Formats: C-alpha cells, structure tokens, sequence
C-alpha cells in the first residue's frame, strides 16, 4: 500500500509560477527517486525533473532550462515540482511518479512504477466567466426524409466545467457532448449535439440545459 | 535527445487476438532501460513492463516485452476487454527521459461512413461580432477522418477546432465536431461554407453546405 | 521474551538473546547479540554486546548536468559506536577489535578466560568475531571507559589496472580519478562511471560489522538499569565527472552526506536481559 497523493488542482495567470506537491504515503521515502512527468489534454507524456530525497540530489532535463526546479521535505515526506514563468502551452496535467525501488539501483531513477492522481494546471490569462450559448440548426427545415439533428455551442466560458443536458434530462439517447477544448483566447468552448427522428422533428422542442458551477450559472436555450 | 517513435497509430483488433506495439529509438537506449505504459481514459498511466523484458509485480503473463537494440516491442498475447487503452514505450537510461508518442489499441467493428450535418452561426453569436461554422461527423469507424472546410470554394485551414468522442460503448463508432471560428466581418466576407469529410470508408468526400446569404 | 542460557560451569551461566531492527530509511539491518556473565566467583557481572548487521553502501550516480557532468555518491566510511551516559556507574571493560587494522579480513575467536575476562586470539569453548572490508582501513575511535567506537573508512582502491587511487589523489590533467572510467573517451558524464563491479563490494552490497564491546557492572552496584545508545552511521562522497576540453576531469568532494541510525537499549541486571 506504498502510495503519492498530489495537490488540488490550479489556475495561473501566464507570466506566474506554480508549485505542486506530492506526498508519499506507505512504504519508504529517502533513497527512492521522485520522477515528476506532465500531459497535455491528449497528448504525450514530457519527463521534467527528478529528485532522490536522501541525497537531495535533483535531476533537470536540459530544455526546460532550469525554469522547472525540485525540492523534497522530510517533515512532510513529500516533494515539489516548481515551474516559473508559466505560459498557455504549459496548462498540462503534473504527475509525480516514484520510481520501481529495485534492489541495487546505482542509477538516478528506474521504471515509473507508482504514480500520484495528477495535478491540473491550466495557464490562462482569465477569470472566472459563465457560458454563450448559441443555437445549432440547420436552415432547410426537413431534408432527407429520414431525420436530422439540431444543438447547443457553450462559447467562451471558464474555468472547466461545463455540465450540459437535455430536456431537464429527458433525452439521453442520441446525444454527443463533446470534449471541452480550450481557445487561443484563453477560454474553453464546446458543442453539444442531438440527433432526432424527422417525423419526430417540429412536434416537441428541444431545450439544452447548460449548467456551470464555477460563475453559479445555469442557462436553459432552446433550439428548433 | 534519444527520440522514440512508436507505430502503427492505431490498432484496430478484437478480443482474442494477439496485438504486437512497436517502439524504435534515435540511438540504443542502452538495452537496459525501456518501459511500456498502458494508460486508460482519465487516469494516470500503468506499469506494465521494465528494463526491456521483464514485467513489473501483478501484470499478467498476457503483457510480454521483447526487443534488442533499437526496436523494442510489446506483445499482448490474448487482448481482453480492458487492455483497450493507449501504450507508451519510454528509454529511461539517458536523460532526458523520453517517451514515445503513444499507439492505441482500438476495438474493431464494421468499417462506417461519417452522417455529416453543417450549422451557420447564430444570431446570438453574430451579434457579438463572433461568427462558428459547426460540422458534426456522427457515428463513424475507424477513428481516424479528415475535416476540410471551405469557405467560396477554397480551402480554410486557421481557426478550426476539431474533437473527437471515445469510443461508443454500445455501438462502437466515434464521433467528431469541427468548429471553424471567424469574425463576423470575415464571415460576410463570403458566402458558400462548406465542410467536406474524407474516411476510409471512401475517397469521395461526405459534403455538406449552405450560403450565406441564404 | 524468554532471555535463553547456556552455563559453563558452577561457575557461569550465560544469559544470551538477539535484537534486531531494520532500518529501511537509511538502508541499514542492525544485528545487536548479548550475553550475559554470571561468575560468581568473580565479583562483578559482564555484558558482551556483539554488534553484527549490514549497512547498505549505497554507492549511486545521482543526476546528470547534460552530457558533460555527472556526480555520484559513494560510501567513504562506515561507524557502529556504543556509549554509556555520563552518570552511569557501567563500564566499558574490553573491546574487540583492538587496534586499528588493515588486513582485508578480520578474525577473532573470543572466548571467556574463567577471570572476568574476555581475550581474542587470531589463529575453553565461544564464538568468533569476522568481517570482510577490501579497500578500506579500521580506525579504532579513541576509546575510553565511557564510550567505543570504530569508523571503517576508504582507504585506497585500484584503478583498471591503474592506481592505486585515494579520496586525496589529484592529477593536474585528470584531477580524482576513483571511479573514472575512461580518461579521454568521448560519451555521456554519467555513463562514463565506474560500474561498482568494479570496485569494492563495501561500495555496493555494503559492509557487514562485527565488533564486540564488553560492560562491566557490578554485582553490588546500587541502581541496576543500563541505557545505552548504539549508533551505526554511513559517511558519503561526492564525485563529480566533467569534461574540460580534451579529457574528463574527476573531484571529490568528502563528507557531503550522513547518515546517524541511533537506537537507545535498556538493560536490565537483574534479571540479566537487554531490549529496544
């Protein structure tokens, strides 16, 4: 049961500096290198830095240019990962990852083997902001005798997330919420979509429900 | 660096079949020193193999790594239902530790074309200035398609976003959603808006579009 | 929780036990055996505290500075001390090994001389005393009634048929050279590291001490509790590879990390038992 648990997430203004933690829980701490590695919102994985707590011994890569910075604390039996001068492209999630502690390891590391839940640092010059909701239909009206589908585009928004629904939850099937996607702008932005039957099309109106917890918002738009 | 490059991109197979992960490196990665992770939607990734061969405590005998070097390969013997995930081979012997791109594995139906429907800004939107063309790919497979919008005939590349659904977990088909975002004044700009959806299904595209003015 | 005897005999009964812990976080298994003495003819009570266990060495390259630098660190000494208090009316009486020493391994058979006394010989039934330390020295730490100790400290060790070299070695070109691999070959800092194959096994695996002191207490003494503080530590290096311009070039740096594991044992006279 030997075990990282990380910090709460986090929200810089690019320009700042973050600082996650990571504090080991079961089985030992000194001698056992701490690997901190970072992922994109569907991207790869991009090691940053180690550091081996006993020797206080920190391990850089290179192209980050000492910008990221390690340091462990015995008293919290834990590490740090300090990253200055934050940017857009930096909004990443922040693993820690503890080595495998294998019986002669004179290397630094070895095999990420236990892995903290990840920490969310999202870079956006931006404060707290609710949703646009605009419509999504098409205008021919009823085409191809079969069926069509209609939805909602929650624009400029922050911080994620965004619960959209449909019909106060009254129509499951046939929905496609799609991922968040952050915007150039420094705010997120997705669609919801809904297919229904074209017989079925001008007898009931479908309202989208877009709920968003971080402004106290919610927002009830209306589509044909 | 010493920069790993996994392939194929994706895996599209069933359970019951052997799927074998590639992974090739700049330089020797040593020989000492190559892992693969399995990673799962929403959480972190899995230890699955270290040093090369040998597979890290509680993993089964199903996951097998293999390799001399500069190719470094992992071999699921009999894929079962939760080994659908993405892997990532990494060297972790010379600094910086690199990792590979990522393959996915992929569970395979019957090959579908995209259903395509286009969606003209609102007015809301339109009244602050923004104008998003919306094209949603609905319920297609494989995976992989490619979105091409066309505003008057040309093709527009800068300002799209595109996503994509995971997989479904009844009908086995993805999904995806390409937003061309311009300024209102842009979008006045011209008339015919277009998006075009090129599958492996076929090489005729799946069109759909509108004008403006109408 | 029995405290188990043998006795030799009318004379003595040998009260002996064994108390072990493992200390993960400073990668250490303390081994500490005693055995009580029981003369009657002789007026004082003895306690040999045979300290056996394995510290790790824990020789490692550490981190890489690009592929010019490199440092690694490694085990330049050992210790196991004991030490009574300041107050404390115990004493230590005898103490094996005796004198510092070279020799690759040390060797001694003790054994009690029906006379209170406790002498070792190196070529009427007791155990013996070994332990292996290639490349190093034993440095008997000024001891007096009150406290013991040895330190095993690096000495010197070969180099690739080169050498021999020592933490104080220094080349102008080259500067340290311990644990340097190639001289002029063009690599990785961090690859170009000694493997600990080939150096001493107290670098890697470790060293394993087994020093035995022996308290006196007697008999007639007013106050028969008996603390005592057991102390094994782990001095390391610093040894930084870096490329200058036309070869590599090593240094030292000593003492940089420590590693004091103390335990605190109660002994009881009476009752002739010992315990953490």
């Amino acid at each position: 049961q030997v075990q990282l648990v990380q910090s709460g997430a986090e929200v810089k203004k690019p320009g700042s500096s973050v600082k996650v933690s990571c504090k080991t829980s079961g089985g030992t701490f000194n001698n056992v290198a701490i690997n901190w590695v970072r992922q994109a919102p569907g991207q790869g994985l991009e090691w940053m830095g180690g550091i081996i707590p006993g020797l206080d011994t920190p391990n850089y890569a290179q192209k980050f240019q000492g910008r990221v910075t390690i340091t462990a604390d015995k008293s919290t039996t834990s590490t740090y990962l300090e990253l200055s001068s934050l940017r857009s492209d930096d909004t990443a999630v922040y693993y820690c990852a503890r080595e495998m502690e294998v019986s002669g390891r004179w290397r630094p590391t070895e095999a990420f083997e236990i892995w903290g839940q990840g920490t969310m640092v999202t870079v956006s010059s931006a404060s707290t902001k609710g949703p646009s909701v605009f419509p999504l239909a098409p205008c021919s009206r009823s085409t191809s005798e079969s069926t069509a589908a209609l939805g909602c585009l929650v624009k400029d928004y922050f911080p994620e997330p965004v619960t959209v629904s449909w019909n106060s939850g009254a129509l499951t099937s046939g929905v496609h919420t799609f991922p968040a996607v952050l915007q150039s702008s420094g705010l997120y932005s997705l669609s919801s979509v809904v297919t229904v039957p074209s017989s079925n099309f001008g007898t009931q109106t479908y309202t989208c429900n877009v709920d968003h917890k971080p402004s106290n918002t919610k927002v009830d738009k209306t589509v044909e | 660096e010493t920069t790993l490059t996994q392939s194929p991109g994706t895996l599209s197979l069933s359970p019951g079949e052997r799927a074998t992960l590639s992974c090739r490196a700049s330089q020797t990665i040593s020989n000492n020193f190559v892992a693969w992770y399995q990673q799962k939607p929403g959480q972190a990734p899995r230890l699955l193999i270290y040093g090369a061969s040998t597979r890290a405590t509680g993993i089964p005998d199903r996951f097998s790594g293999s390799g001399s070097g500069t190719d470094f390969t992992l071999t699921i013997s009999s894929l079962e239902p939760e080994d659908f995930a993405v892997y990532y081979c990494q060297q972790y012997g010379s600094s910086p530790y690199t990792f590979g791109q990522g393959t996915k594995v992929d569970i395979k139906r019957a090959d579908a074309a995209p259903t395509v429907s286009i969606f003209p800004p609102s007015s809301e939107q339109l009244t602050s200035g923004g104008a998003s063309v919306v094209c949603f790919l609905n319920n297609f497979y494989p995976k992989d398609i490619n979105v091409k919008w066309k505003i008057d005939g040309s093709e527009r590349q800068n300002g799209v976003l595109n996503s994509w659904t995971d997989q479904d977990s009844k009908d086995s088909t993805y999904s995806m959603s390409s937003t061309l975002t311009l300024t209102k004044d842009e979008y006045e700009r011209h008339n015919s808006y277009t998006c075009e959806a090129t599958h492996k299904t076929s090489t005729s595209p799946i069109v759909k579009s509108f004008n403006r003015n109408e | 929780i029995k405290t188990g005897t043998t006795d030799i005999g009318s004379n003595t009964t040998v009260k002996t036990g064994d108390l072990v812990t493992y200390d993960k976080e400073n990668g250490m298994l303390k081994k500490v055996f005693y055995s009580f003495i029981d003369d009657k003819n002789h007026n004082k009570k003895l306690l040999v505290i045979r300290t056996k266990g394995t510290i790790a060495g824990q020789y490692r390259v550490y981190s890489e500075e690009g592929a010019n630098k490199s440092g690694l660190a490694w085990p330049s000494a050992f210790k196991v001390q004991l030490q009574l208090p300041d107050n404390e009316v115990a004493q230590i009486s005898d103490y094996y090994p005796r004198n510092s020493i070279d020799t690759k391994e040390y060797m001694s058979t003790l054994t009690y001389g029906f006379n209170g006394n406790v002498t070792g010989d190196d070529t009427s039934i007791g155990h013996t005393l070994k332990y292996v330390q290639p490349d190093f020295k034993t440095i008997l730490e000024s001891p007096t009634d009150k406290k013991v100790g040895w330190k095993v400290i690096f000495n010197n060790m070969v180099n690739q048929n080169w050498g021999p070299y020592d933490r104080d070695s220094w080349n102008p070109v080259y500067g340290n050279q311990l644990f340097m691999k190639t001289r002029n070959g063009s690599m990785k800092a961090a690859d170009n590291f000694l493997d600990p194959n080939k150096a001493s096994s107290l670098l890697s695996s470790g060293f394993s001490p087994d020093f035995a002191t022996v308290i006196t207490m007697d008999r007639k003494a007013s106050k028969q509790q008996t603390n005592i503080d057991v102390i094994y530590e782990r001095v390391r290096d610093d040894y930084q590879l870096h490329w200058t311009s036309t070869n590599w070039k090593g240094t030292n740096t000593k003492d940089k990390w420590t590693d004091r594991s103390s335990e605190r044992y109660k002994i009881d006279w009476e009752k002739e038992e010992m315990t953490n």
